[PDB]
């Protein structure tokens, strides 16, 4: 019943978050590298998940109700953006500045989300010949994001229901004394003994004297 | 199916008296006034025991009293001599009385005691050397010691070997064990129950076979010696009328075994100095019947040995370690499970028992001096803890969810008892090698 | 249940009531204490006794680009206090996931200003009158 | 008979009863003593005499990612002790193949917290009241 | 009779350990580089033992009963993983996080095993043209493991059964005094002489006086 | 070693209370709060020519107590007024008390013996008031287990 959002969900939703912010700021059209289609008409941007870096040691462990363990790891995903016509260098820059606008981020990067923005690389403008007739304007940049991935274990170990301890007290008056100790899940050491009587709270009464001394 | 006691129980002594003052099988008191309110007659057995227990230097905080069905009392003058106003205290159904017999022979005194027939419900029956007092179905009677030279004896239809399994089931939060019955069968039954339930059995006896010559004897001390139990026995003259087990307990109930302290010389108020001669002392020392010798104007216990020759303090220390480890492990395992973080059976969790056990039970002993540490020979005395790995645990134990073969080792740091000197007086004083050996 | 990812943009600094903005790249802030928690006195034979520290001041560095508008505010606040004698202002920090802080403090020393061919940096030293970090924002503590 | 390979994942740290988790890359811990074992007094003519050291405290560093949930626990424990005066907690270390350790200790100084563009690091200084390493886990000692 | 597990056993078992954990986590199919087969159908992973690094000086020496010596050396083996279809970058990541799950590791990397996990490299996602029609998704990573290799010597030297020592004591009263010393395996210096009598333990007796002085 | 911890609760200097005249002192200096000393040693030894030794018990037990306060503290005012009060009216004595958090206490009467040296500079100064205490026997009452 203690569910979560595994890696597959976070990773897939990060692409769409980048896709919507690029569309909503620059006004260009967007496309991914996952499947190929004939080149669209007009300026557009291409999104690719070029690289992914892990961080070695897990930062948190969440124990299910039944004992299963969910482990959380920090990551960093890098996206390669490319803008293909119009003023591509201008288009990419407005994407960069978008991460500094508070209201715009809150739509797609709400507080508590499993991914965040980290930094950006240099924006390089390029000219590429086409059919040996024309030079096409382009650009390229790499945007680095933070993330956190959670995965669920494949089982649990047994609980400790009963513990048995052997004790040996070496002494000089005779042979060592062997004696054992034991623990059980529901057996209190004292049973349910009430214990010593408590110190009572005196009842609230009226006093005539601010400070009275009586022998 | 012995359930574990806790720290408070480790100090509570239980006395198995005969009475009917409360319906329950056991009750706890913090002073003799509560017992007085419950209708115990001043000078009664349980009252004497409670007074002695509270009168010690290391007295316990609370005392538990058991119940064994009473049938009829006895006021015995047989074998006594009296030249003083005999007095007997009697409490009847919350009504407190006193009885007086003047001055003469014990038989005449016993006969004259039949005058206890006024303002009564209960009945009195003289027999020429003792008076048998028997109550009636709705009446409750408590008979207590007074200024006379006599001993009060009670009888019951039950037996210890059948009463005790009821008291323990009712409540188990007590450590010491004592009883009012003084027959050999009752004493042996108490010893056998105590040794099986990990409880310390105490008793005082007045049999002269303790003094009897070492060549041969058939005393209860000797029977326990043969059976090789751990009951702590002592020979006292006034035991049968004062129940001095309370005084013995009052001198050892409060001091924790972490100090390794023994019982050798502790003063016990209420005890009467031993009277026999040195030959009798030597005889008694053979049977492990400890005595309370009066030396240099004071009283002092002697060597506190158990029935099987072992010292009392080592046994008590081992029991203390057992109970403390049980309590510590339970506490830690319960705290771990209060959160949803229960201890699993894996190699990433098992080791923590080392620190858990080092903290509460063992480190206190090492601090206070009860556990020896250091280096010997080619051995060291440091306590050691060994824990198995998941690969070594049998599959059946995995299925049952049980951990076995956790082992601990310690060394006890005993105390000193005797000293000998070789003084010499001379009118004057008498090889020079001067080379390093 | 979705665990947070460290968001550098939600690390907030409020000085005097307003929010600071215009940080330089990399480390936005650094928080450091001045003294050790406990002082241990060790005897000849090995007896050990401890003393509790009763001086809990800290220091917080603040990296700002030299074109930031917040340089002017700190420069004005610094000079004002030197004349009037009123030096304290509230200081509060937040963590996206980390240890917060909420005390009062003052501007300790004037940073070093250098001019070159590119926009530089100034590192202010803000004294904080208490330096206990808090687990408020940790998700699950 | 198969000899062990150094397993970095089986190096355990138990503080107060629980197990620490959420370390930063590279060195998980470092253990260092404070004083030299023996002090040697050398005479004019060459006589030599030795003295045994009776101060055996150490220091253990603990590298934790600043998003670790265990930062909150240490921050809470640190502040609690400063008020009540109860500062000691059990400390135990294990080695996959190496030298263990099992004593009591306390949090000595508050690490340095810095915020930037990537998840950082905090290095706690845990004092340990004895620093004798043990061969328990060595396979064959 | 004092046997062990040589290098060949450890090295071969490490591959299968990696193979099972990849299969059991990602759900993909697995294949090695050792022998070539027609490309399987569906997503799958390729395993290769790219590199192996030694550590110079041996860490332990185990002496057989008869004197033969077994030497142990630390190593580090690097495996190159490649995932060929589906979401390869997601598949490799789940392999990385698997090493943080306690129960899952215990199946294949039990305590005391002769190999262990060390670290991981960056995961790079790649697109490769095929037949000039389609782009195929792929990925690549390098996983570094620890190991320990044991080997057995090819013989032993002879024992020292007899030792003869010559001694010369130069002195001024005359020519140097020549004298020899000898050792033999079973010849004790003192034979079996009982030595001096020991100090007896007095028997246990009763004492009347706590502290007694007698002249 | 952990078996010789001399203080199971850390020594907190703020628990040390000082009351003069019934009001709690506050505003102390940087390093040392108080210092208590005697003037005369406990007994006098008169040794004869041949080694005969005899001892005498002292009857002057007066001591001196120093109290470090920052010169910006408010309590400097109360002491300064008190000096003039006693100089004219002739009432000098005033109850003094000290709480030994984990040490020795003190409870007696005392008077201001001298006034400190007031100095002004680039840093907040300090003042060392001398409160002569009539009787200076330290009390172990705060310590438990003193049989």
């Amino acid at each position: 019943p203690l569910d979560f959002t595994n890696s597959d969900v976070v990773m897939g939703a990060l692409t769409k978050a980048v896709g919507r912010l690029c569309l909503d700021v620059t006004g260009y059209d967007v496309v991914e590298a996952d499947e190929t289609i004939p080149k669209p008409e007009g300026p557009y941007i291409l999104v690719d998940l070029s690289l992914l870096t892990p961080l070695d040691w897990a930062t948190n462990e969440v124990v299910d109700e039944d004992g299963v363990v969910h482990t959380a790891h920090n990551y960093t995903a890098s996206y390669t953006l490319t803008a293909y016509r119009g003023k591509p260098h201008w288009a990419l820059s407005r994407v960069h500045q978008a991460f500094g606008l508070p209201f715009l981020r809150e739509k797609y990067f709400p507080t508590g989300s499993p991914y965040a923005y980290s930094s950006t690389s240099n924006i390089a403008r390029m000219r590429v010949p086409l059919n040996q007739q024309m030079f096409e304007n382009r650009a390229r940049t790499i945007v680095t994001f933070n993330a956190t991935f959670v995965e669920k274990d494949l089982g649990t170990f047994e609980d400790i229901e009963h513990i048995i301890i052997g004790i040996d007290v070496d002494n000089p008056s005779g042979p060592p004394i062997g004696i054992g100790a034991d623990y059980d899940k529901g057996v209190k050491p004292g049973g349910d003994d009430p214990g010593l009587p408590p110190k009572p709270n005196p009842p609230i009464v009226y006093h005539d004297a601010i400070a009275q001394v009586c022998m | 199916g012995t359930q574990p006691i806790d720290t408070v129980g480790f100090e509570t002594p239980m006395f198995l008296a005969m009475h009917g003052n409360f319906p329950e099988r056991i009750r706890f008191y913090v002073s003799t006034a509560g017992m007085v309110a419950d209708g115990f007659a001043v000078g009664s057995p349980a009252y004497q025991f409670a007074t002695n227990a509270f009168a010690g230097n290391f007295a316990p905080q609370r005392v538990a009293i058991g119940r064994m069905s009473i049938d009829s009392s006895k006021v015995d003058f047989t074998g006594t001599t009296n030249t003083e106003q005999v007095v007997v205290n009697i409490t009847l159904n919350k009504v407190v009385k006193a009885v007086k017999i003047n001055v003469n022979t014990p038989a005449q005194i016993a006969t004259a005691l039949a005058d206890a027939v006024t303002a009564d419900k209960a009945t009195a029956v003289a027999t020429g050397t003792y008076v048998t007092v028997t109550a009636v179905s709705p009446n409750v009677v408590s008979v207590g010691k007074g200024a006379g030279v006599y001993k009060i004896v009670n009888e019951s239809s039950e037996t210890v070997a059948t009463v005790l399994p009821s008291v323990i089931a009712e409540n188990h939060n007590w450590y010491f064990l004592a009883t009012e019955a003084r027959s050999d069968a009752d004493i042996v039954a108490a010893a056998e129950f105590a040794k099986a339930n990990y409880k310390l059995h105490i008793y005082n006896s007045t049999d002269v076979d303790a003094y009897a010559p070492e060549n041969s004897a058939a005393s209860v001390f000797d029977t326990l010696k043969s059976l090789s139990y751990d009951s702590l026995g002592t020979s006292d003259a006034g035991a049968d009328v004062d129940f001095t087990e309370g005084s013995v307990i009052g001198a050892m109930a409060a001091n924790d075994p972490s100090y390794g302290d023994s019982l050798h010389l502790k003063t016990m108020p209420g005890m009467v100095p031993f009277a026999g001669s040195d030959t009798q002392r030597s005889n008694a020392w053979s049977r492990n019947a400890n005595i309370y010798r009066g030396l240099y104007g004071g009283g002092s216990y002697i060597e506190g040995k158990t029935s099987s020759g072992q010292y009392v303090d080592v046994i008590r220390f081992s029991h203390w370690v057992k109970f403390r480890m049980e309590e510590s492990v339970f506490a830690y395992m319960k705290r771990r499970s209060d959160m949803g973080l229960s201890m699993k059976m894996s190699d990433e969790d098992l080791p923590v028992l080392k620190s858990v056990l080092m903290n509460n039970p063992i480190n206190i002993g090492i601090r206070n001096g009860g556990i020896l540490t250091g280096y010997d020979n080619k051995v060291s005395y440091d306590p050691t803890i060994i824990i198995p790995k998941r690969a070594n645990i049998p599959t059946n134990d995995l299925a049952a969810r049980i951990l076995r073969d956790v082992k601990v080792e310690l060394v006890y740091n005993n105390s000193l008892h005797y000293v000998k000197i070789r003084a010499s007086v001379v009118l004057d004083r008498p090889s020079t090698n001067a080379q390093t050996p | 249940l979705t665990l947070q990812a460290y968001d550098p943009a939600k690390v907030l600094v409020f000085i005097g009531g307003q929010r600071v903005s215009g940080f330089a790249a990399d480390t936005k802030i650094v928080i450091t204490r001045n003294n050790d928690n406990i002082s241990v006195h060790a005897g000849v034979d090995g007896e050990i006794s401890n003393a509790l520290s009763r001086d809990n001041t800290g220091v917080m560095t603040l990296s700002l680009q030299n074109t930031a508008k917040w340089n002017g505010y700190l420069a004005q606040w610094q000079r004002q206090a030197n004349v009037t004698g009123l030096i304290y202002l509230p200081v509060q920090v937040e963590g996206s996931q980390g240890l917060s802080l909420n005390t009062i403090g003052w501007i300790q020393k004037q940073p070093d200003l250098s001019y070159g061919t590119e926009v530089g940096q100034m590192d202010w030293e803000i004294g904080v009158l208490d330096a206990w970090l808090s687990p408020d924002q940790i998700q699950g503590i």
